[PDB]
Protein backbone atom coordinates (compact mmCIF):
# COMPACT_ATOMS: atom_id res chain seq x y z
CA UNK A 1 0.00 0.00 0.00
CA UNK A 2 2.05 2.98 -1.57
CA UNK A 3 2.13 6.62 -1.88
CA UNK A 4 3.08 8.70 -4.98
CA UNK A 5 6.42 10.00 -3.36
CA UNK A 6 6.99 5.72 -2.89
CA UNK A 7 6.23 5.49 -6.76
CA UNK A 8 7.61 8.75 -8.05
CA UNK A 9 10.35 7.76 -10.64
CA UNK A 10 10.18 3.86 -10.45
CA UNK A 11 8.45 2.78 -13.28
CA UNK A 12 5.23 1.36 -11.23
CA UNK A 13 3.33 3.88 -12.13
CA UNK A 14 3.25 2.61 -15.80
CA UNK A 15 2.03 -1.08 -14.72
CA UNK A 16 -1.52 -2.17 -14.01
CA UNK A 17 -1.67 -4.01 -10.25
CA UNK A 18 -1.78 -7.62 -10.24
CA UNK A 19 -3.38 -10.15 -8.12
CA UNK A 20 -1.86 -13.15 -6.16
CA UNK A 21 -1.73 -16.46 -7.38
CA UNK A 22 -4.48 -17.47 -4.72
CA UNK A 23 -7.18 -15.40 -6.86
CA UNK A 24 -8.32 -18.20 -8.68
CA UNK A 25 -12.12 -17.96 -7.75
CA UNK A 26 -15.93 -16.67 -9.32
CA UNK A 27 -16.86 -13.61 -9.26
CA UNK A 28 -20.66 -14.34 -9.63
CA UNK A 29 -23.25 -12.33 -11.68
CA UNK A 30 -26.70 -11.89 -10.25
CA UNK A 31 -28.84 -11.39 -13.21
CA UNK A 32 -30.58 -9.08 -11.60
CA UNK A 33 -28.50 -6.26 -10.66
CA UNK A 34 -26.45 -3.47 -12.67
CA UNK A 35 -22.93 -3.94 -13.01
CA UNK A 36 -20.08 -1.67 -14.27
CA UNK A 37 -15.80 -1.83 -14.40
CA UNK A 38 -15.12 0.60 -12.24
CA UNK A 39 -10.92 0.42 -13.28
CA UNK A 40 -9.96 -1.08 -16.39
CA UNK A 41 -6.07 -0.56 -17.08
CA UNK A 42 -3.87 -2.17 -20.15
CA UNK A 43 -0.11 -2.82 -19.73
CA UNK A 44 1.47 -3.47 -22.92
CA UNK A 45 4.55 -5.98 -22.78
CA UNK A 46 5.48 -6.23 -26.54
CA UNK A 47 4.65 -4.30 -29.36
CA UNK A 48 4.90 -6.21 -32.53
CA UNK A 49 4.57 -4.63 -36.30
CA UNK A 50 3.98 -6.59 -39.22
CA UNK A 51 6.64 -6.21 -42.00
CA UNK A 52 5.90 -5.63 -45.70
CA UNK A 53 7.51 -7.86 -47.67
CA UNK A 54 7.91 -7.28 -51.92
CA UNK A 55 5.93 -9.88 -52.81
CA UNK A 56 2.13 -10.55 -51.52
CA UNK A 57 2.94 -14.54 -51.62
CA UNK A 58 4.68 -15.66 -47.92
CA UNK A 59 2.81 -14.63 -45.29
CA UNK A 60 3.93 -11.55 -43.79
CA UNK A 61 5.01 -12.46 -40.64
CA UNK A 62 4.83 -9.49 -36.61
CA UNK A 63 8.02 -8.86 -35.72
CA UNK A 64 9.35 -7.55 -32.19
CA UNK A 65 9.97 -3.88 -32.16
CA UNK A 66 12.08 -1.72 -29.88
CA UNK A 67 10.09 1.23 -27.66
CA UNK A 68 11.75 4.57 -27.57
CA UNK A 69 8.87 6.53 -25.99
CA UNK A 70 9.74 4.95 -22.04
CA UNK A 71 6.91 3.95 -19.72
CA UNK A 72 4.31 6.26 -21.24
CA UNK A 73 2.38 3.38 -22.90
CA UNK A 74 -0.40 2.13 -20.58
CA UNK A 75 -3.93 2.27 -21.05
CA UNK A 76 -5.97 3.03 -17.38
CA UNK A 77 -8.58 4.89 -15.32
CA UNK A 78 -10.66 3.40 -17.91
CA UNK A 79 -14.63 2.54 -16.72
CA UNK A 80 -18.10 1.94 -18.11
CA UNK A 81 -20.73 -0.30 -18.09
CA UNK A 82 -20.56 -3.85 -17.52
CA UNK A 83 -24.25 -5.64 -19.27
CA UNK A 84 -25.76 -8.85 -18.44
CA UNK A 85 -27.44 -9.99 -21.99
CA UNK A 86 -30.46 -12.24 -22.31
CA UNK A 87 -27.76 -15.45 -22.85
CA UNK A 88 -25.78 -14.32 -19.99
CA UNK A 89 -22.79 -13.32 -21.54
CA UNK A 90 -21.31 -10.12 -20.28
CA UNK A 91 -21.12 -6.55 -22.74
CA UNK A 92 -18.23 -4.18 -21.38
CA UNK A 93 -19.16 -0.69 -23.27
CA UNK A 94 -16.20 1.87 -22.31
CA UNK A 95 -17.43 5.36 -21.07
CA UNK A 96 -14.22 7.34 -20.11
CA UNK A 97 -10.60 6.82 -18.90
CA UNK A 98 -7.29 7.21 -20.16
CA UNK A 99 -7.85 5.09 -23.14
CA UNK A 100 -5.37 5.56 -25.68
CA UNK A 101 -1.43 6.35 -25.67
CA UNK A 102 0.74 7.74 -28.35
CA UNK A 103 4.01 5.31 -28.58
CA UNK A 104 7.06 5.02 -30.74
CA UNK A 105 8.62 1.66 -31.80
CA UNK A 106 11.40 1.20 -33.82
CA UNK A 107 12.04 -1.76 -36.36
CA UNK A 108 15.36 -3.51 -36.55
CA UNK A 109 17.48 -0.83 -38.83
CA UNK A 110 15.60 1.85 -37.63
CA UNK A 111 12.41 2.57 -39.18
CA UNK A 112 9.77 4.59 -36.63
CA UNK A 113 6.53 3.33 -36.06
CA UNK A 114 4.28 5.46 -34.48
CA UNK A 115 0.56 4.54 -33.19
CA UNK A 116 -2.54 5.46 -31.38
CA UNK A 117 -2.44 2.64 -28.50
CA UNK A 118 -5.69 2.67 -27.79
CA UNK A 119 -9.00 0.78 -26.38
CA UNK A 120 -11.41 4.34 -27.23
CA UNK A 121 -15.35 3.25 -27.65
CA UNK B 1 68.04 16.29 -57.30
CA UNK B 2 66.19 13.18 -57.26
CA UNK B 3 63.66 12.53 -60.37
CA UNK B 4 60.17 12.91 -59.55
CA UNK B 5 60.02 8.98 -59.65
CA UNK B 6 62.92 8.38 -57.13
CA UNK B 7 61.26 10.51 -54.33
CA UNK B 8 60.70 7.90 -52.08
CA UNK B 9 64.59 5.83 -52.36
CA UNK B 10 65.58 8.74 -49.48
CA UNK B 11 63.87 5.73 -47.19
CA UNK B 12 66.18 2.87 -48.19
CA UNK B 13 69.28 3.94 -45.63
CA UNK B 14 66.87 5.25 -42.83
CA UNK B 15 65.16 2.67 -40.77
CA UNK B 16 63.12 4.62 -38.70
CA UNK B 17 61.25 6.99 -41.23
CA UNK B 18 60.44 3.40 -43.22
CA UNK B 19 58.59 2.12 -40.58
CA UNK B 20 57.51 5.84 -40.21
CA UNK B 21 56.31 5.52 -43.99
CA UNK B 22 54.71 2.10 -43.30
CA UNK B 23 52.47 2.98 -40.67
CA UNK B 24 51.70 5.53 -42.23
CA UNK B 25 50.68 3.21 -45.69
CA UNK B 26 48.74 1.16 -43.37
CA UNK B 27 47.11 4.14 -41.69
CA UNK B 28 45.70 5.12 -44.94
CA UNK B 29 44.51 1.31 -45.51
CA UNK B 30 42.89 0.97 -42.02
CA UNK B 31 41.21 3.80 -42.93
CA UNK B 32 40.18 3.03 -46.13
CA UNK B 33 38.42 -0.12 -44.97
CA UNK B 34 36.54 1.80 -42.42
CA UNK B 35 35.30 5.02 -44.45
CA UNK B 36 34.10 1.74 -47.05
CA UNK B 37 32.66 0.43 -44.08
CA UNK B 38 30.39 3.19 -42.89
CA UNK B 39 29.53 4.24 -46.81
CA UNK B 40 28.22 0.56 -47.40
CA UNK B 41 26.28 0.79 -44.16
CA UNK B 42 25.00 4.14 -45.42
CA UNK B 43 23.96 2.72 -48.65
CA UNK B 44 22.88 -0.72 -47.79
CA UNK B 45 19.50 -2.17 -47.85
CA UNK B 46 18.89 -5.01 -45.45
CA UNK B 47 15.12 -5.67 -46.23
CA UNK B 48 15.83 -8.50 -48.58
CA UNK B 49 18.36 -10.96 -48.87
CA UNK B 50 16.58 -13.35 -51.10
CA UNK B 51 15.94 -10.72 -54.01
C1 LIG C 1 55.01 -2.93 -52.28
C2 LIG C 1 55.06 -2.50 -53.55
C3 LIG C 1 56.13 -1.52 -53.97
C4 LIG C 1 56.99 -0.64 -53.22
C5 LIG C 1 57.06 -0.49 -51.72
C6 LIG C 1 57.77 0.04 -54.26
C7 LIG C 1 58.80 1.02 -53.95
C8 LIG C 1 59.62 1.66 -54.81
N1 LIG C 1 59.60 1.55 -56.13
MG1 LIG C 1 58.51 -0.01 -57.26
N2 LIG C 1 56.95 -0.93 -58.34
C9 LIG C 1 55.92 -1.68 -57.87
C10 LIG C 1 55.72 -1.99 -56.44
C11 LIG C 1 56.46 -1.27 -55.39
N3 LIG C 1 57.47 -0.35 -55.54
C12 LIG C 1 54.98 -2.11 -58.90
C13 LIG C 1 53.73 -2.94 -58.75
C14 LIG C 1 55.52 -1.57 -60.12
C15 LIG C 1 54.96 -1.70 -61.53
C16 LIG C 1 53.72 -0.80 -61.57
C17 LIG C 1 56.73 -0.86 -59.67
C18 LIG C 1 57.49 -0.21 -60.73
C19 LIG C 1 58.54 0.72 -60.31
C20 LIG C 1 59.35 1.50 -61.26
C21 LIG C 1 59.29 1.49 -62.78
C22 LIG C 1 60.18 2.27 -60.34
C23 LIG C 1 59.80 1.89 -59.04
C24 LIG C 1 60.64 2.64 -58.08
C25 LIG C 1 60.42 2.42 -56.64
C26 LIG C 1 61.13 3.26 -55.62
C27 LIG C 1 60.73 4.74 -55.61
C28 LIG C 1 59.18 4.89 -55.65
C29 LIG C 1 58.85 6.37 -55.73
O1 LIG C 1 59.53 7.34 -55.33
O2 LIG C 1 57.67 6.66 -56.42
C30 LIG C 1 57.24 8.04 -56.45
C31 LIG C 1 55.87 7.97 -57.09
C32 LIG C 1 55.12 9.10 -57.18
C33 LIG C 1 55.63 10.41 -56.67
C34 LIG C 1 53.72 9.08 -57.79
C35 LIG C 1 53.27 7.75 -58.39
C36 LIG C 1 51.80 7.87 -58.80
C37 LIG C 1 51.17 6.58 -59.33
C38 LIG C 1 51.78 6.15 -60.66
C39 LIG C 1 49.70 6.74 -59.61
C40 LIG C 1 48.88 6.96 -58.34
C41 LIG C 1 49.13 5.77 -57.41
C42 LIG C 1 48.02 5.49 -56.41
C43 LIG C 1 48.17 6.45 -55.22
C44 LIG C 1 48.12 3.98 -56.15
C45 LIG C 1 47.38 3.28 -55.00
C46 LIG C 1 48.14 1.97 -54.80
C47 LIG C 1 47.38 0.66 -54.94
C48 LIG C 1 46.20 0.74 -55.90
C49 LIG C 1 48.41 -0.39 -55.36
C50 LIG C 1 60.69 2.59 -54.34
C51 LIG C 1 61.85 1.76 -53.74
C52 LIG C 1 61.53 3.53 -58.86
C53 LIG C 1 62.94 3.15 -58.55
O3 LIG C 1 63.41 2.04 -58.74
O4 LIG C 1 63.78 4.14 -57.98
C54 LIG C 1 65.19 3.79 -57.95
C55 LIG C 1 61.26 3.27 -60.27
O5 LIG C 1 61.85 3.83 -61.27
N4 LIG C 1 58.83 0.93 -59.02
C1 LIG D 1 51.26 6.00 -48.72
C2 LIG D 1 51.42 7.20 -49.29
C3 LIG D 1 52.66 7.97 -49.09
C4 LIG D 1 53.61 8.05 -48.00
C5 LIG D 1 53.55 7.35 -46.64
C6 LIG D 1 54.62 9.00 -48.55
C7 LIG D 1 55.84 9.43 -47.81
C8 LIG D 1 56.80 10.28 -48.20
N1 LIG D 1 56.90 10.99 -49.36
MG1 LIG D 1 55.58 10.52 -51.05
N2 LIG D 1 53.96 10.68 -52.49
C9 LIG D 1 52.82 10.00 -52.48
C10 LIG D 1 52.48 9.02 -51.43
C11 LIG D 1 53.21 8.87 -50.16
N3 LIG D 1 54.36 9.46 -49.78
C12 LIG D 1 51.95 10.29 -53.64
C13 LIG D 1 50.61 9.68 -53.95
C14 LIG D 1 52.70 11.30 -54.39
C15 LIG D 1 52.28 11.99 -55.65
C16 LIG D 1 51.52 13.24 -55.21
C17 LIG D 1 53.93 11.49 -53.57
C18 LIG D 1 54.94 12.44 -54.02
C19 LIG D 1 56.08 12.81 -53.16
C20 LIG D 1 57.00 13.89 -53.48
C21 LIG D 1 57.04 14.82 -54.68
C22 LIG D 1 57.88 13.88 -52.32
C23 LIG D 1 57.42 12.86 -51.48
C24 LIG D 1 58.30 12.83 -50.30
C25 LIG D 1 57.87 11.84 -49.29
C26 LIG D 1 58.49 11.91 -47.93
C27 LIG D 1 58.19 13.22 -47.16
C28 LIG D 1 56.68 13.59 -47.10
C29 LIG D 1 56.25 14.38 -48.35
O1 LIG D 1 56.88 15.36 -48.80
O2 LIG D 1 55.06 13.96 -49.03
C30 LIG D 1 54.62 14.68 -50.21
C31 LIG D 1 53.41 13.96 -50.80
C32 LIG D 1 52.15 14.21 -50.43
C33 LIG D 1 51.84 15.24 -49.39
C34 LIG D 1 51.01 13.43 -51.05
C35 LIG D 1 49.90 14.37 -51.56
C36 LIG D 1 48.48 13.90 -51.21
C37 LIG D 1 47.64 13.46 -52.41
C38 LIG D 1 47.54 14.49 -53.53
C39 LIG D 1 46.23 13.03 -52.00
C40 LIG D 1 45.48 14.12 -51.22
C41 LIG D 1 44.95 13.63 -49.87
C42 LIG D 1 43.57 14.20 -49.51
C43 LIG D 1 43.43 14.14 -47.99
C44 LIG D 1 42.43 13.44 -50.19
C45 LIG D 1 41.94 13.89 -51.58
C46 LIG D 1 40.52 13.33 -51.84
C47 LIG D 1 39.83 13.67 -53.17
C48 LIG D 1 38.37 13.20 -53.18
C49 LIG D 1 39.91 15.15 -53.53
C50 LIG D 1 57.94 10.64 -47.28
C51 LIG D 1 58.98 9.52 -47.47
C52 LIG D 1 59.27 13.97 -50.36
C53 LIG D 1 60.71 13.52 -50.24
O3 LIG D 1 61.16 12.89 -49.31
O4 LIG D 1 61.44 13.29 -51.43
C54 LIG D 1 62.81 12.85 -51.33
C55 LIG D 1 59.04 14.58 -51.71
O5 LIG D 1 59.63 15.58 -52.23
N4 LIG D 1 56.31 12.17 -51.98
C1 LIG E 1 59.35 -9.25 -31.10
C2 LIG E 1 59.93 -8.41 -31.93
C3 LIG E 1 59.10 -7.93 -33.09
C4 LIG E 1 57.65 -7.89 -33.30
C5 LIG E 1 56.51 -8.31 -32.40
C6 LIG E 1 57.56 -7.25 -34.65
C7 LIG E 1 56.30 -6.99 -35.35
C8 LIG E 1 56.08 -6.23 -36.43
N1 LIG E 1 57.01 -5.73 -37.22
MG1 LIG E 1 59.20 -6.16 -36.99
N2 LIG E 1 61.29 -5.92 -36.54
C9 LIG E 1 61.86 -6.42 -35.43
C10 LIG E 1 61.13 -7.25 -34.47
C11 LIG E 1 59.68 -7.34 -34.31
N3 LIG E 1 58.73 -6.97 -35.20
C12 LIG E 1 63.28 -6.12 -35.27
C13 LIG E 1 64.20 -6.60 -34.13
C14 LIG E 1 63.56 -5.30 -36.44
C15 LIG E 1 64.85 -4.67 -36.86
C16 LIG E 1 64.92 -3.32 -36.18
C17 LIG E 1 62.26 -5.25 -37.17
C18 LIG E 1 62.18 -4.48 -38.42
C19 LIG E 1 60.83 -4.14 -38.91
C20 LIG E 1 60.57 -3.16 -39.98
C21 LIG E 1 61.58 -2.37 -40.77
C22 LIG E 1 59.11 -3.21 -40.02
C23 LIG E 1 58.66 -4.15 -39.08
C24 LIG E 1 57.17 -4.17 -39.12
C25 LIG E 1 56.46 -5.02 -38.14
C26 LIG E 1 54.95 -5.01 -38.05
C27 LIG E 1 54.36 -5.53 -39.35
C28 LIG E 1 52.85 -5.76 -39.32
C29 LIG E 1 51.97 -4.55 -39.08
O1 LIG E 1 52.31 -3.35 -39.21
O2 LIG E 1 50.63 -4.92 -38.73
C30 LIG E 1 49.61 -3.95 -38.44
C31 LIG E 1 49.79 -3.41 -37.04
C32 LIG E 1 48.91 -3.66 -36.05
C33 LIG E 1 47.68 -4.49 -36.29
C34 LIG E 1 49.12 -3.07 -34.67
C35 LIG E 1 49.91 -4.02 -33.76
C36 LIG E 1 50.12 -3.46 -32.34
C37 LIG E 1 51.48 -2.79 -32.09
C38 LIG E 1 52.64 -3.75 -32.24
C39 LIG E 1 51.56 -2.22 -30.67
C40 LIG E 1 52.56 -1.05 -30.68
C41 LIG E 1 53.21 -0.79 -29.32
C42 LIG E 1 54.63 -1.31 -29.15
C43 LIG E 1 55.06 -1.06 -27.70
C44 LIG E 1 55.60 -0.62 -30.11
C45 LIG E 1 56.78 -1.50 -30.53
C46 LIG E 1 56.39 -2.48 -31.62
C47 LIG E 1 57.57 -3.24 -32.20
C48 LIG E 1 58.08 -4.32 -31.26
C49 LIG E 1 57.07 -3.90 -33.47
C50 LIG E 1 54.68 -5.89 -36.85
C51 LIG E 1 53.97 -5.10 -35.75
C52 LIG E 1 56.76 -3.20 -40.17
C53 LIG E 1 55.93 -2.07 -39.65
O3 LIG E 1 55.97 -1.64 -38.50
O4 LIG E 1 54.93 -1.56 -40.56
C54 LIG E 1 53.97 -0.62 -40.08
C55 LIG E 1 57.96 -2.59 -40.72
O5 LIG E 1 58.07 -1.68 -41.61
N4 LIG E 1 59.73 -4.73 -38.38
C1 LIG F 1 48.54 -6.06 -51.23
C2 LIG F 1 47.89 -4.89 -51.23
C3 LIG F 1 48.70 -3.64 -51.52
C4 LIG F 1 50.07 -3.40 -51.96
C5 LIG F 1 51.15 -4.38 -52.25
C6 LIG F 1 50.18 -1.95 -52.04
C7 LIG F 1 51.39 -1.25 -52.52
C8 LIG F 1 51.58 0.08 -52.69
N1 LIG F 1 50.83 1.07 -52.18
MG1 LIG F 1 48.89 0.68 -51.17
N2 LIG F 1 46.85 0.40 -50.95
C9 LIG F 1 46.19 -0.76 -50.71
C10 LIG F 1 46.80 -2.10 -50.91
C11 LIG F 1 48.18 -2.27 -51.34
N3 LIG F 1 49.06 -1.29 -51.68
C12 LIG F 1 44.78 -0.61 -50.25
C13 LIG F 1 43.81 -1.73 -49.92
C14 LIG F 1 44.62 0.84 -50.19
C15 LIG F 1 43.37 1.64 -49.84
C16 LIG F 1 42.73 2.02 -51.20
C17 LIG F 1 45.96 1.37 -50.63
C18 LIG F 1 46.13 2.82 -50.69
C19 LIG F 1 47.38 3.44 -51.10
C20 LIG F 1 47.57 4.90 -51.26
C21 LIG F 1 46.65 6.08 -51.01
C22 LIG F 1 48.95 4.90 -51.70
C23 LIG F 1 49.42 3.58 -51.79
C24 LIG F 1 50.81 3.55 -52.26
C25 LIG F 1 51.40 2.20 -52.43
C26 LIG F 1 52.75 2.09 -53.06
C27 LIG F 1 53.80 2.65 -52.06
C28 LIG F 1 55.28 2.37 -52.40
C29 LIG F 1 55.69 3.20 -53.62
O1 LIG F 1 56.36 4.21 -53.49
O2 LIG F 1 55.30 2.82 -54.95
C30 LIG F 1 55.47 3.87 -55.98
C31 LIG F 1 54.30 3.75 -57.00
C32 LIG F 1 54.21 2.75 -57.88
C33 LIG F 1 55.26 1.67 -58.04
C34 LIG F 1 53.03 2.68 -58.83
C35 LIG F 1 51.92 1.73 -58.35
C36 LIG F 1 50.87 1.66 -59.49
C37 LIG F 1 49.61 0.85 -59.19
C38 LIG F 1 49.95 -0.62 -58.91
C39 LIG F 1 48.63 1.01 -60.37
C40 LIG F 1 48.07 2.44 -60.41
C41 LIG F 1 47.04 2.58 -61.55
C42 LIG F 1 46.98 3.93 -62.28
C43 LIG F 1 48.24 4.32 -63.05
C44 LIG F 1 46.53 4.98 -61.31
C45 LIG F 1 45.20 5.53 -61.81
C46 LIG F 1 44.36 6.01 -60.66
C47 LIG F 1 43.49 7.17 -61.08
C48 LIG F 1 42.46 6.73 -62.13
C49 LIG F 1 42.83 7.76 -59.85
C50 LIG F 1 52.82 0.62 -53.38
C51 LIG F 1 52.87 0.28 -54.89
C52 LIG F 1 51.26 4.96 -52.34
C53 LIG F 1 51.86 5.35 -53.65
O3 LIG F 1 51.64 4.85 -54.75
O4 LIG F 1 52.70 6.47 -53.53
C54 LIG F 1 53.24 7.05 -54.75
C55 LIG F 1 50.03 5.81 -52.13
O5 LIG F 1 49.99 7.07 -52.20
N4 LIG F 1 48.45 2.69 -51.46
C1 LIG G 1 43.89 10.90 -35.74
C2 LIG G 1 43.12 10.29 -34.61
C3 LIG G 1 41.88 9.75 -34.72
C4 LIG G 1 41.10 9.75 -36.01
C5 LIG G 1 41.41 9.17 -37.20
C6 LIG G 1 40.51 9.27 -38.39
C7 LIG G 1 39.15 10.00 -38.29
C8 LIG G 1 40.95 8.68 -39.52
C9 LIG G 1 40.29 8.60 -40.83
C10 LIG G 1 40.96 8.07 -41.87
C11 LIG G 1 40.37 7.93 -43.22
C12 LIG G 1 38.91 8.35 -43.38
C13 LIG G 1 41.13 7.44 -44.24
C14 LIG G 1 40.71 7.19 -45.63
C15 LIG G 1 41.55 6.63 -46.53
C16 LIG G 1 41.22 6.44 -47.97
C17 LIG G 1 42.07 6.02 -48.92
C18 LIG G 1 43.54 5.65 -48.64
C19 LIG G 1 41.58 5.92 -50.30
C20 LIG G 1 42.34 5.62 -51.35
C21 LIG G 1 41.76 5.52 -52.71
C22 LIG G 1 42.46 5.10 -53.79
C23 LIG G 1 43.93 4.67 -53.74
C24 LIG G 1 41.72 5.00 -55.07
C25 LIG G 1 42.26 4.53 -56.21
C26 LIG G 1 41.45 4.39 -57.48
C27 LIG G 1 40.64 5.39 -57.93
C28 LIG G 1 40.52 6.72 -57.21
C29 LIG G 1 39.74 5.21 -59.17
C30 LIG G 1 39.52 3.73 -59.55
C31 LIG G 1 40.89 3.07 -59.61
C32 LIG G 1 41.56 3.05 -58.20
C33 LIG G 1 40.93 1.96 -57.32
C34 LIG G 1 43.03 2.72 -58.45
C35 LIG G 1 41.20 9.15 -33.48
C36 LIG G 1 40.03 10.06 -33.07
C37 LIG G 1 40.64 7.79 -33.81
C38 LIG G 1 42.11 8.96 -32.25
C39 LIG G 1 43.59 8.99 -32.55
C40 LIG G 1 43.87 10.28 -33.29
C1 LIG H 1 31.31 5.00 -36.30
C2 LIG H 1 29.97 4.37 -36.66
C3 LIG H 1 28.90 5.00 -35.80
C4 LIG H 1 27.67 5.31 -36.62
C5 LIG H 1 26.60 4.28 -36.35
C6 LIG H 1 25.29 4.65 -37.02
C7 LIG H 1 24.21 3.89 -36.26
S1 LIG H 1 24.11 2.30 -36.96
C8 LIG H 1 23.09 2.42 -38.45
O1 LIG H 1 21.77 2.85 -38.01
C9 LIG H 1 20.70 2.95 -38.99
C10 LIG H 1 19.32 3.28 -38.37
O2 LIG H 1 19.10 2.72 -37.06
C11 LIG H 1 20.60 1.70 -39.87
O3 LIG H 1 19.73 1.89 -40.97
C12 LIG H 1 21.93 1.32 -40.48
O4 LIG H 1 21.67 0.13 -41.26
C13 LIG H 1 23.00 1.16 -39.39
O5 LIG H 1 24.23 0.90 -40.07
Amino acid sequence: TLTYDDIVGTGLANKCPTLDDTARGAYPIDSSQTYRIARLCLQPTTFLVKEEPKNKRQEAEFVPTKLVTRETTSLDQIQGELKVNSDGSLTFVEEDGIDFQPVTVQMAGGERIPLLFTVKN
Amino acid sequence: GLPWYRVHTVLINDPGRLIAAHLMHTALVAGWAGSMALYELATFDPSDPVL
